[PDB]
């Protein structure tokens, strides 16, 4: 249950960044990941999304073209990738899944939204 | 009710739990009950009798009220004594292993009690009027 | 056998004029009545079988009802590719008698 | 008046129909290590109490002369003699020149030129050498090919033999033929049931009696007896060429021993194949024989022609003579009583006439070895010997006639011991029984429409 | 305990009787029907067809619309092609396998409009009924 | 009704039409599912696989609410992210194998549903709500 | 769906004739078939008529037991052999089918009804 | 130009030539569509 | 008709079939005569 | 076994020359102690 992610760092504008989300415990096949980034001004605000079944990538409105999501589940992994980058994209970003356990009389809670330790990205010239 | 996904209960994975909360993994138990020259036969054999195991636990099922039924009530009364304790201690606190395990020589005696006092007995009053 | 009646054997109407035919008959018929077209040169084909439902390809224009002993069909437009001779013919006893026959002669 | 379909599942609806049929048998016979040529530990424990349900006001025809039972039975009988002589020895390289001599020795009373002291040369363990064994064979076994005369086995010329298993039996234990779920057999309970025809009084069993594969030529052995009379069922009663076969209502016993106490040696053939040749038999040496009872056969034959009479003519004389000829297997009467394959002639029982108006019988026997069963040409096997004198109790509960042409029409009606076909012997068990298909569906009009 | 003494008539027992009499008889030949090297080939080769056949009779009476009952009624008229006795001279006259040699041609001219025209109509019909 | 005839459709007759018309053929496609040694264990394990995917088939049902039930209506929400487009262009606008095309990703969330969120929920209600 | 039916002649009365016709295209075995001959003054006068299922024959009441009807489910050919005649057998005849398409709201028109083209048939002396 | 020559020795070859227009499919019956209609309680 | 898996590479093989069918002749002018060659028990070697 | 072949050259032929051999070899019969010599007509593809 723990999102442990890597990659990342300081990179100037125009640069290429791809982050890895490792997961453990739950199923990454039923899970529908996203990545939200929290910055300061406009705190944890949507960016991508991508489905369970089905290789359909969902994003924002803002941002649109200039993130790549994909997804592997033989390796367990989550990807983003940041290319053509603006200096309003310093933020720290987290992994996150959602996915509805279905017995749901069985489960008391059954929300399976797990979150994971972010990593922080800064951009600059 | 968009951006979640679905993650469904693996097979038995409710065999640890108790009864009451065991009874909403009727259909996780039941999907996966079929499966969907030498070393050619024996599988044959073994498909056979998972076949003909299928069957005679929808036999055995069918011939009360109770095909196509997960939950089935039943008009037979429980006597006390066979194992009984409140249904607080019985589908709250335990779980359906044990519960087998206590009830392991009444349970023949139940199946014929459920052909012989649930039918033949509520099947001959509907007998008496069956068709108008 | 169940004898069949027509109407008189000469309804020459006007193109663009309802026209109303009826066929009668000796007994009890319930549903199973249909009818015929055969235009001189061609084998005849079906309009109304089962007294009240079209077939294929035949247009709007041709309706027929009725059930018991009397029975009627309607012909909404009349076009002169409509002649041809009319028949109804029984279909609940056994011999299955046709109709008198019926011409429609264009004005 | 407004009548609707309806659907009733359970009806007691049936059609002929053919279908494979498992084996069933009982646990005494089934949990002993000792094999038998029949397996039989592949077998279903049996109904400790089978269930035979008697069905009144059916009249069901039966037709044993076109019945797929005894075929199903027959490709199931060859099938395990097949597959029984796999694992066994094959004797191929036993096809050598023969030095064989005369057994003249130490009694020889009346077995003057039937066994044959014979010497050959054999391989061994080591490809290379070569040993001198001699082995006592058979009159019927060796042929001479152009003292010490040079002879060869009957069979090389024709097949290579397998040598049977020393450690399987060839016992006849029953076998209940069963019909799968769904399917029934039906069993014709009439006392004069002639084979052919409706019978009255049908049972629908769940499936046959014990029916032993006893193998039988023109004597058909121990099994099921009429329960009345002595039955005569034959496809076509004017006709010469169908054989007659007949029931008994009693059985008369017979008798059939080998006096020769025969000694067997293993002769190692090869890496691990070992030659179960016949040693030397130590004391007396006899002509094996069957002894049957005077008083009871002549009884039993009265009761033939009694009821042959109705057949045929009723002032007409019946005479029974002895087999025309053929092979061994048709014309004398053969058997298996311990392994050991005999061939007893039966001239001393079909010799008799019979006007309108306490010894024993012995059959001198003539032991075989090397055998063509199922009249396979290119398949035989070698029995090996069994040391020990030998004695069987058999009940001969039946005959296998076959009629010769009839002279002048009716006057005199000559009947001769047949057999050869083992097709004949199955039929003598399998008569009243039949296989039909269970349809339960049925739609039949009521005036009763579903409730919507 | 009221009421002593039990014995039955046996598989197959009412075959001699008229339908009439032999349509009471219907669990005793649906209860029995299935109950749950060579010799290991036609032991397989017949526990296959024992399967297949009840699985057969079973389908055939799923989609119409006789799931699990031994007398059902459905909605075909009887044409008078098939039969023209009136009812007495087939319930009270004749036994089953008399009026299983009776009607044999047309048992796929009944079992069509058992399904298609009548049975596939019927669920479409509940289908629009449910769906208001 | 005298001089008609009896002529069927055929088996996967109404692959080309629309659902709306090929809904209504589902009896004539339920029959062909079951069709009633050297070289001969082809035709032993063909006669397994069919009943194998058949009583799959049944038993996929049957933990429904759908018991011998051909088109069976059930309460399961119908989800706007397997399909956007709505009634009108499923049923008079396409075929049952371009819908099969569409619907093949997500059967197994549907059949999850189908399963657990809705049978083994209304059965435990019928015991619990009503029959105490 | 086409019936190239045949035969016809000019013969004297009291022979004998063969009218063979040939079906395509819909399915023979299940199509119950008729015979209607037409001549003047007798408006599709109804000669004999045969089952799908069955070899039930049905003849008028004017020509019962001097012709007879057979076919050959096999072949798709429908003979109709005449015996007998008369000269009011004047006629031509169509070789007519009949069958209901069961699965009937699949199919918007569940009756066949297709007629044979017609030979002429005329006897004279 | 385009010069042709006889092949052979796939034993395969032949039989691709009969089995060009024959092609085996399962059958699946179950299936799930969207109406207005919803069971009973 | 012409039928070719990638019929522009010259390593598949061209499947063509015909329209009216060539028959072709074959004969073998040789009155041979078989020979029955007792190789063993129960087996044979037929031979020219 | 080790074929003894001759070239056939009998009747007229045609320049089929080399085609057919004419094979004489030892055999084993029935018995295994004793052997035949047979011949036999073999083709020029079956024999090296
Ligand atoms: C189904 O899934 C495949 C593979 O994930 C994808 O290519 C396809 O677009 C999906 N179709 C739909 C209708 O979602
Ligand atoms: C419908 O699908 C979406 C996926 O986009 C999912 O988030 C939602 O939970 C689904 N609805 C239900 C009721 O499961
Ligand atoms: C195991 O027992 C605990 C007791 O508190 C319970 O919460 C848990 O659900 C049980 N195991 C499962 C996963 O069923
Ligand atoms: C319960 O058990 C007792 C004794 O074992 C017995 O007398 C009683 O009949 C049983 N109850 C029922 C309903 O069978
Ligand atoms: C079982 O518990 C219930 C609690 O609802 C109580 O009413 C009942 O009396 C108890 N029965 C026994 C036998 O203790
Ligand atoms: C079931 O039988 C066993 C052995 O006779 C016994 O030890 C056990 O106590 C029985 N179960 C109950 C609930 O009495
Ligand atoms: C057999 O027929 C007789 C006379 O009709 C009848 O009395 C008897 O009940 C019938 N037997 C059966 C099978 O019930
Ligand atoms: C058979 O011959 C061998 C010698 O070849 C001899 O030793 C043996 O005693 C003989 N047996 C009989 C029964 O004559
Ligand atoms: C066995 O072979 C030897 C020579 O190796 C020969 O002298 C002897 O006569 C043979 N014995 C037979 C053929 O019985
Ligand atoms: C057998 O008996 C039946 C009467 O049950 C008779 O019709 C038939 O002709 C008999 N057949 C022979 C060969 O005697
Ligand atoms: C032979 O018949 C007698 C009856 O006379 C019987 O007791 C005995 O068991 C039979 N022997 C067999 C069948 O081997
Ligand atoms: C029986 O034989 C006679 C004369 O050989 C023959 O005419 C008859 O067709 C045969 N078959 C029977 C009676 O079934
Ligand atoms: C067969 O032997 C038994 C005893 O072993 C004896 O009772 C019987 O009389 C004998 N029968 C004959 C025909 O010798
Ligand atoms: C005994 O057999 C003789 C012929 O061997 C015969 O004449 C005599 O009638 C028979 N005895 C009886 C009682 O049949
Ligand atoms: C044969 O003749 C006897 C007279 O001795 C008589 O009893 C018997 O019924 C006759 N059988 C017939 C004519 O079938
Ligand atoms: C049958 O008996 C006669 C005596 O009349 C005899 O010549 C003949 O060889 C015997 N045949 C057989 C096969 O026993
Ligand atoms: C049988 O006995 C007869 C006369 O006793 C005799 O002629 C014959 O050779 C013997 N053997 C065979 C095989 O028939
Ligand atoms: C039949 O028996 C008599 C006296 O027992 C004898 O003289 C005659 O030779 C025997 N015939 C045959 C063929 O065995
Ligand atoms: C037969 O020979 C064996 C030894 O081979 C001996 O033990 C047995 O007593 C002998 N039996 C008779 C009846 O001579
Ligand atoms: C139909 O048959 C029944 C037989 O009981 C009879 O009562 C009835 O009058 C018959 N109906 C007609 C119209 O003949
Ligand atoms: C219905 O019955 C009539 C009257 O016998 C018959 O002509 C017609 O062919 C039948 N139709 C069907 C579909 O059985
Ligand atoms: C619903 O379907 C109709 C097709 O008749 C289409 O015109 C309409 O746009 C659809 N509505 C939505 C919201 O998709
Ligand atoms: C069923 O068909 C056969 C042969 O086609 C016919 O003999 C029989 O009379 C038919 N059955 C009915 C009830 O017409
Ligand atoms: C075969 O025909 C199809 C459609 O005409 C075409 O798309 C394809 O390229 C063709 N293939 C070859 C090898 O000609
Ligand atoms: C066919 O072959 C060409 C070159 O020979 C190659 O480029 C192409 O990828 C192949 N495959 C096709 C057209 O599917
Ligand atoms: C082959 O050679 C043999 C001599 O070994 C001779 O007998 C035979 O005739 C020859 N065959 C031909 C066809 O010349
Ligand atoms: C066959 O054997 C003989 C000696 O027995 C030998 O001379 C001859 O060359 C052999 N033939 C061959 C090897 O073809």
């Amino acid at each position: 249950a723990h999102l442990v992610e890597s990659g990342g760092g300081l990179t100037q504008p125009g640069g290429s960044l791809r982050l890895s989300c490792v997961v453990s415990g739950i199923s990454f096949s039923g899970h529908y990941m996203h990545w939200v980034r929290l910055s300061s001004g406009r705190g944890l605000e949507w960016v991508s999304g991508i489905s369970d079944i089905g290789d359909k990538r969902w994003y924002a409105d803002s941002v649109r073209g200039r993130f790549t999501i994909s997804r592997e589940n033989a390796k367990n992994t989550l990807y983003l990738q940041m290319d053509n980058l603006r200096p309003e994209d310093s933020a720290v970003y987290y992994c996150t899944g959602r996915a509805i356990l279905y017995p749901r009389a069985y489960y008391k809670d059954h929300r399976s939204d797990v979150w994971g330790a972010g990593v922080l990205v800064t951009v600059s010239s | 009710a968009v951006g979640i996904g679905a993650v469904f209960l693996g097979f038995l994975g409710a065999a640890g739990s108790t009864m009451g909360a065991a009874s909403m993994t009727l259909t996780v138990q039941a999907r996966n009950l079929l499966s969907g020259t030498v070393w050619g036969i024996k599988q044959l054999q073994a498909r056979v009798l998972a076949v003909e195991r299928y069957l005679r636990d929808q036999q055995l099922l069918g011939i009360w009220g109770c095909s196509g039924k997960l939950i089935c009530c039943t008009n037979v009364p429980w006597n006390s004594s066979w194992s009984n304790r409140n249904l607080s201690e019985i589908w709250d606190n335990m779980t359906w292993l044990q519960w087998d395990k206590e009830i392991s020589n009444y349970t023949q005696i139940i199946y014929g009690l459920l052909e012989e006092s649930q039918n033949q007995q509520e099947k001959n009053e509907q007998d008496l009027l069956a068709l108008d | 056998e169940i004898v069949m009646t027509q109407s008189p054997a000469t309804l020459s109407v006007s193109p663009g004029e309802r026209a109303t035919l009826s066929c009668r008959a000796s007994q009890s018929v319930a549903s199973d009545l249909v009818w015929y077209q055969q235009k001189p040169g061609q084998p005849p084909r079906v309009l109304i079988y089962e007294a009240s439902k079209r077939a294929a390809g035949c247009p709007d224009r041709f309706s027929g009802s009725g059930s018991g002993t009397d029975f009627t069909l309607n012909i909404n437009s009349l076009e002169p590719e409509d002649v041809g001779v009319y028949y109804c013919q029984q279909e609940i006893d056994w011999p299955l008698t046709f109709g008198g026959g019926t011409t429609v002669e264009i004005k | 008046e407004n009548l609707w379909v309806t659907v009733y599942y359970g009806v007691p609806v049936w059609k002929d129909a053919e279908t494979t049929l498992f084996c069933a048998s009982d646990a005494k016979a089934y949990e002993t290590e000792k094999h038998n040529v029949w397996a039989t530990h592949a077998c279903v424990p049996t109904d400790p109490n089978p269930q035979e349900i008697h069905l009144e006001n059916v009249t069901e025809e039966f037709n044993m002369w076109k019945n797929n039972m005894v075929e199903q039975m027959h490709t199931d009988i060859i099938s395990l003699w097949d597959q029984s002589l796999k694992p066994c020895v094959k004797l191929t390289p036993l096809c050598v020149t023969l030095q064989c001599t005369n057994v003249t020795n130490n009694i020889t009373d009346d077995m003057r030129g039937e066994l044959k002291n014979c010497s050959f040369n054999m391989t061994t363990e080591l490809r290379d050498k070569k040993q001198k064994v001699y082995s006592l064979f058979y009159r019927l076994d060796v042929v001479q090919i152009n003292s010490n005369k040079e002879y060869r086995l009957i069979n090389c010329n024709t097949s290579a033999c397998t040598q049977a298993c020393p450690k399987v039996s060839f016992e006849p234990i029953p076998i209940h033929y069963c019909a799968p779920a769904g399917f029934a057999i039906l069993k014709c309970k009439d006392k004069k049931f002639n084979g052919t025809g409706p019978c009255p009084s049908v049972s629908t069993v769940q499936c046959t009696h014990g029916i032993k594969p006893v193998v039988s030529t023109q004597l058909l052995l121990n099994g099921s007896l009429a329960e009345e009379e002595v039955m005569i069922r034959s496809e076509n009663i004017t006709n010469n060429a169908k054989n007659i076969l007949v029931q008994f209502n009693t059985p008369v016993q017979i008798n059939c021993t080998r006096p020769n106490n025969n000694t067997r040696k293993s002769i190692r053939i090869g890496p691990g194949q070992a030659f179960y040749a016949t040693g030397d038999i130590i004391g007396d040496i006899r002509q094996a024989h069957c002894n049957v009872s005077k008083a009871t056969w002549n009884e039993t034959l009265g009761k033939v022609v009694k009821q042959l009479r109705k057949h045929f003519g009723n002032n007409t004389i019946i005479r029974f003579a002895n087999s025309s000829g053929g092979d061994l297997e048709v014309t004398t009467h053969s058997f298996n009583c311990g392994g050991e394959f005999f061939y007893c002639n039966t001239s001393g029982l079909f010799n008799s006439t019979w006007i309108s108006n306490n010894d024993s019988i012995t059959l001198p026997c003539r032991i075989k070895q090397i055998i063509n069963m199922w009249q396979r040409i290119g398949q035989c096997m070698y029995a090996p010997p069994i040391q020990g004198v030998i004695r069987c109790v058999s009940n001969i509960t039946g005959l296998i006639l076959t009629r010769d042409g009839g002279s002048t029409n009716s006057t005199t009606e000559t009947f001769r011991p047949g057999g050869g076909d083992m097709r004949d012997n199955w039929r003598s068990e399998l008569y009243k029984y039949k296989v039909v298909k269970i349809e339960p569906l049925g739609v039949a009009p009521t005036r009763c429409k579903r409730r919507v």
